[PDB]
């Protein structure tokens, strides 16, 4: 689901999915 | 940035996991 453009919170969703208990960070600069 | 690898550009596995903790 990650091959596909992913833009605003479909993105931070992405990450939220993938990076699970790692957490992430988010910066769109 | 991760916006335009994966927003403006097609993203990727890789790319995603750049970004975790």
């Amino acid at each position: 689901f990650v091959n596909q453009h992913l833009c605003g919170s479909h993105l931070v969703e992405a990450l939220y999915l993938v990076c699970g208990e790692r957490g992430f960070f988010y910066t769109p600069k | 940035g991760i916006v335009e690898q994966c927003c403006t550009s097609i993203c990727s596995l890789y790319q995603l996991e750049n970004y975790c903790g």
